[PDB]
């Protein structure tokens, strides 16, 4: 049943009217299959964009329900070198289809990790038979790919979700769940996630656990911000106060029962007061350039290790050597 | 439809917009035969199997179908196909003018295995006045050097801005293409020295937008916004510039790495300002890509860069 | 409807061996004229066929041709129950989603029947076989098998040649190489040892080792086989039946 | 003590081959009338139960029961040095670590002796056999093997069905069904091939074909095997033997039980 | 160079068995008065050594002894297409690079020709056989595998153990222990299955038992098997040819070697 797949792989779009995000791709696709003129598509995007399941619907309004028969879909998963080019997909280029009649779909998932002899290889395979078959190439990096096998296909970029489709999901996921959130709430995850929808539905489904109840209550921000982990935007702005307006053994102490009663991490409280001093509306750039430097320093230093609390006390006293010239 | 890079592929040796030196030389060779044994090394995209084929096309004639032996890295050529294969059509009797001889291609040379590699020196040697053997390679340390021994070496090397925006040239005046300065100069930055990438990305292009402009190549071909990033660094206010990589770089999906490198090269390639001031804007971006490669590539490190770029330019 | 009754299941079990392992789906039609079956491999380098007439069975009533498709494994799985001697009735209607395989002993004792499930494969039977081959030769198919079980060792490939009163079978890889020379010969001691040749046109053509070794599974079939050899199509090789054969298409390695 | 005797190590190997695989503790008892053995498999659906009478050992001494428990892959792992034609002794004292088995040729000659460590296994033997089953048949055990071979190809589950004059076997899964219909009849040309059928009231009970599969085995120690089943407990498949008998008890599925 | 015809190819295909599995690399050379072969394992406990004189064969022309080394999977891959009645024809010239198998059938029919690559093995023949050895003995080959198989199950170490008048093969591991007494006799009824014994001093030595395993193939070669032992050397198992022997030398174990 399908009530026993994670979020991710339950929700994970059948049909191209599904997939939100991308409109200016999946239309041109759309038209493209319409007409007939199917180029060699390379989909290139981050992960969690949706481009295998862009593909895997497109295979299936292509072939129908029979997709897993009419396509040759290979992965990082599977072994894919020169001599596995040479025999499998030459074979099936060559070959005709055994369930029906129409052109054929190699669907080359994730072959940014492919050798430079397979990709060698595989672009005279693209290039001969091109009148009986397809090629699909999708890639996170583009700078793995040979500049031959890359000037082969026609290149779409996913972009990363936008707020209307990424909020327009979660209100499909509200109604196919017995569950309510917060819009608020609702800010706050689609600020955590950077277009990347699996992390939505991940968290999404973690909230939903943490509820505890059974689900005649509300998902407010601060469930995510103690379910989706990271330090909440509370401790946060409660060590960045004490840091700028009290004592600096206070501030010490502070810091010190912040990052140990939770267990936090500097280097995450480090990025969290980047983020939220970006907003400050601020004097002379000279404090930004200082607080910039310095803390950029102490990341870099905690990127090799020391001592946790010499960087902690680093972190306070720049902030606030970097404060004191606003006066 | 062909592609740009296929249909345009040249071949007359004169149609090459490669290296003068070495087109020349094998125009002179094609001209009076007695082609030697050959190598002919460098990086992908550059017009080396073209140049080859030109080669082997107008040294052979009618007779290249019968006189020209290809072999890929899409075909078998290991030790029992240059045992077998490569010593049948070596020890072949050809009728041929009395200047020419049958060629034998191999293509991604590097790639054959150090047994092949073995059995081919006799091979060659042994039939040396009546086949001849042209190498096409990325990397000539991945020949052993016996081979490199029996034959010259011709290392191809990048194409200069010149010879590509000239190339791009002929193919816009072979295929009316509504183009402008910048968008050329982009495509040309984008390319690096390699000419098959220019014609895809133009051909991109031209399909996807139809006017080769730099916005629709810094768009189809989006990769880190290039005259963004001169604009970012041009930027007189700390938080102007920081708006901009924020908005424009960061929220875009593009890469720390390619922000950092274009950055270099914006830098490089700059003149507005002294040369001085480049030189340290140019320290300041080279200590944070050293940084970013260590994994430590986030938008601090960024900020921090532009932060020092801008306490440089504070007197 | 179908109705095909074999007097020894033992000749359908046969039959089958020689799809097995090969394919994986056969496309079988049956006829006013008898049964016709039809597989092609994955890869498309090999075609089995076959042909069994009326005569071939002890009953069969055909009043409406019926085609059925079927994956090879099912039907050999359930193919080791004809006792060999058993008798083997093929039943299906004129729509099937089955094929009925009932098998009897002569006396009313114990009745073994299975209904197996049926695949639908688009009809499209080919017809890729010659009007003259470039070289045609019968010879033992016991000594075939033998002949592609010793050079199978050397490689995957056995290169068949032939030449005015020569045959000649070759691989060679990497231990080495081997080579079986058969000449023709007529044995009134006994003809069905004998081996023929008739060569229009010599003929030299490389075959895939794996596929001969599936290919000699019909010797179970008769005593002899049949190689029909062209430099334009697929090599024939041919097992017959009494009314009708087995034969196998494989395209050369080109 | 225990002292038996086989005159052919090969009765005693193929009596083990029946308990082998489908069990792995056997729990052996000798006495004054014979050796009995009891082994239950771990899901408990299948219990094998031995009897051997004084009559069928060339030589057979007890003054004093002995009870003793062991691994039958243990058992098996030595049981293939009977040469089937050498005589086989089995012999442990009354307080035994372990169970000596001694293979001897005719002459002197070659003496294979092996001392098999015991496992401590609380004594609990089972008595589920009934006075009266539904129904009872038996017919030659290389048909009820053909029976079962055929059938567990196509289902985990082969249901046996009786009906006056009537048993049918029958197995449904994915790739079909099938179904093996046998009728009761006296074949005097030798009736080692009849089957006959005596029903009380018809039954129909499905079991494990993984277990029926384990069953079959017994075809090697005797011609014919006895069935009986009933509603009320677990079917008993019997396999006589010169004095003696391998049982297997075997509990049908309720809907999904072996 | 090498020409040496065999009347059936199945004599050298049994000879191959036994070089077969226990090594990797084969170095025979021919000569004047025959063919010599010899095998050492890679832990080199047992060296395979074969004589093969110029009446085994059918036909043998040696004017220029050749020696010749080859992979032993090589050769066995193709040393099954003899029909064991087909005639085999051994040949290479005086400095190969290939052995050349020739099978032909008597008619001029079917003729199957195989070119085996060589292998360059440095030439360096062992002589490490002994004039006398503590005690000698022969018996049936086949009763000599049937001992071997016995205790092979019971230990990776088989003790062979000789005192006047007899000889006693034992195991002993895990599940138990076992032994094999068997003692001298002259059989008239057919000598080929009496058991000879010449004992000048008493011995007691271990092998393991793998390698008395790959051993007992030459069984298929001779009818009886000749066994050497000693304290001071390696122990000798020999099989018998007409006019030749295959020769079987194994270490024994020090307490831990095979
Ligand atoms: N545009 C989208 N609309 C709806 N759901 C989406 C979308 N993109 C991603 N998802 C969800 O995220 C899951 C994973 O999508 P994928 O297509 O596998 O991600 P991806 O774009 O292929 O990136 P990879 O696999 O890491 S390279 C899907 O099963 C959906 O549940
Ligand atoms: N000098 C040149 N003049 C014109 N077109 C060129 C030139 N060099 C490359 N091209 C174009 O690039 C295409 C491919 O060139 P290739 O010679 O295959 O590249 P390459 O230098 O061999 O590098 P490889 O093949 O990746 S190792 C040609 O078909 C042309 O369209
Ligand atoms: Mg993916
Ligand atoms: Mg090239």
């Amino acid at each position: 049943s399908k009530e026993n797949l994670p979020w991710v792989e339950k929700y994970r779009p059948e049909t191209l009217d599904e997939v939100y995000g991308q409109n200016e791709v999946i239309t041109t696709v759309r038209k493209f299959v319409d007409e007939g003129k199917l180029p060699h598509l390379l989909f290139y995007g981050p992960p969690g964009t949706g481009k295998t399941s862009t593909i895997v619907a497109l295979a299936r309004e292509i072939y129908g329900k029979n997709y897993s028969n009419m396509v040759l879909e290979l992965n990082a998963s599977d072994d894919r070198g020169i001599d596995v080019v040479r025999n499998q997909i030459k074979d099936f280029a060559s070959t005709r289809q055994i369930f029906s009649k129409g052109f054929k779909l190699i669907i080359l998932d994730e072959a940014d990790a492919m050798t430079n002899a397979a990709q060698n290889a595989l672009r005279r395979v693209i290039e001969r038979y091109t009148k009986n078959t397809r090629f699909c190439v999708l890639a996170n990096y583009a700078h793995k790919l040979t500049p031959a096998l890359l000037s082969r296909c026609t290149r779409f970029r996913f972009q990363p979700l936008p707020q209307e489709a990424i909020e327009r999901r979660i209100a499909n996921v509200l109604v196919h769940e017995k569950l309510k959130l917060s819009p608020n709430a609702e800010k706050a995850l689609i600020e955590l996630s950077n277009g990347d929808m699996r992390r939505v539905l991940n968290v999404l489904q973690s909230c939903k656990a943490t509820l505890d109840n059974p689900d005649e209550d509300e998902i407010s921000d601060d469930v995510i911000y103690e379910c989706c982990g990271a330090p909440r935007p509370s401790d946060l702005k409660a060590v960045l106060k004490s840091i700028l307006e009290d004592d600096w053994g206070t501030a010490h102490y502070t810091l010190n029962k912040v990052r140990s009663a939770k267990g936090l991490a500097l280097i995450d409280l480090i990025e969290g007061i980047v983020k939220i001093l970006e907003d400050y509306e601020l004097q002379n750039e000279e404090t930004r350039v200082h607080l910039l430097t310095k803390l950029a320093d102490i990341e870099y230093s905690i990127s090799k290790g020391g001592n946790d609390q010499i960087q902690g006390s680093a972190v306070i006293g720049a902030i606030k050597a970097s404060f004191e010239n606003e006066t | 439809q062909l592609p740009w890079v296929e249909k345009y592929r040249p071949q007359v040796l004169s149609d090459i917009v490669g290296n003068k030196e070495t087109i020349d030389r094998l125009q002179q060779i094609a001209k009076d035969g007695n082609m030697p044994h050959m190598i002919i090394s460098g990086m992908p995209g550059i017009g080396k199997t073209t140049s080859v084929h030109c080669l082997a096309h107008e040294l052979l004639g009618r007779s290249y179908a019968d006189g020209v032996l290809e072999l890929n890295a899409s075909d078998d050529r290991g030790i029992d196909v240059v045992r077998n294969q490569i010593k049948h059509f070596a020890q072949k009797k050809l009728h041929l003018p009395p200047g020419k001889h049958k060629i034998v291609i191999l293509d991604e040379a590097d790639s054959m295995t150090a047994g092949a590699q073995q059995a081919l020196r006799r091979t060659m040697e042994l039939y040396s006045n009546s086949t001849r053997f042209a190498f096409a390679c990325n990397q000539s340390n991945k020949i052993i050097e016996p081979l490199q021994s029996r034959c010259a070496i011709l290392r191809y090397s990048k194409l200069s801005d010149e010879d590509v925006l000239k190339r791009l040239l002929q193919i816009i005046k072979l295929e009316d293409v509504k183009y402008t300065n910048d968008g050329l100069e982009a495509i040309i930055f984008t390319a690096e020295g390699d000419m098959r990438q220019a014609i895809n990305n133009l051909q991109s292009t031209v399909a996807g937008h139809g006017l080769v402009n730099a916005d629709n190549v810094f768009k189809i071909v989006d990769s880190p916004h290039p005259l963004i990033v001169k604009k970012m660094l041009l930027a007189s206010n700390l938080e102007d510039s920081i708006q901009i990589l924020r908005t424009d770089l960061w929220k875009k999906g593009y890469s720390s790495i390619d922000i950092v490198t274009t950055s270099f090269r914006v830098t490089k390639n700059l003149a507005q300002v002294k040369e001085s001031v480049r030189l340290e804007m140019i320290k300041e971006i080279g200590l944070t890509h050293m940084r970013i490669l260590e994994g430590v590539g986030t938008y601090l490190q960024l900020a921090s860069m532009l932060a020092k770029i801008h306490k440089l330019n504070n007197k | 409807m179908l109705e095909a009754k074999f007097e020894e299941a033992s000749l359908f079990k046969r039959i089958i061996d020689g799809f097995k392992d090969c394919v994986q789906l056969v496309n079988f039609q049956c006829k006013e004229d008898g049964i016709i079956a039809q597989a092609v491999d994955d890869s498309r380098v090999l075609l089995v066929s076959l042909e069994i007439g009326v005569e071939a069975f002890q009953e069969y009533r055909c009043d409406h041709p019926v085609t059925l498709g079927m994956d090879l494994t099912s039907l050999s799985k359930i193919l080791r129950c004809g006792n060999n001697t058993d008798t083997l009735t093929l039943i299906a209607d004129n729509t099937p989603d089955s094929i009925i395989l009932l098998f009897e002993d002569t006396k009313k004792d114990r009745i073994a029947e299975y209904s197996l499930k049926l695949m639908d494969i688009d009809a499209d039977f080919l017809k890729i076989e010659e009007l003259q081959y470039d070289s045609t030769l019968s010879l033992p198919s016991s000594e075939f098998s033998k002949i592609v079980r010793d050079l199978s060792q050397l490689s995957d490939s056995i290169n068949i040649m032939i030449t005015k009163e020569t045959i000649k079978f070759v691989a060679d890889g990497d231990i080495g190489s081997g080579s079986v020379i058969i000449k023709p010969f007529v044995d009134m001691e006994h003809p069905e040892t004998s081996i023929k040749l008739e060569m229009d046109q010599p003929v030299d053509l490389t075959f895939g080792a794996k596929y001969l070794l599936d290919i000699i599974k019909g010797s179970s079939l008769s005593d002899r086989v049949g190689i029909r050899l062209s430099s334009e199509a697929p090599a024939l090789f041919q097992f017959d039946l009494k009314s009708g054969f087995l034969q196998f298409f494989l395209a050369p390695k080109f």
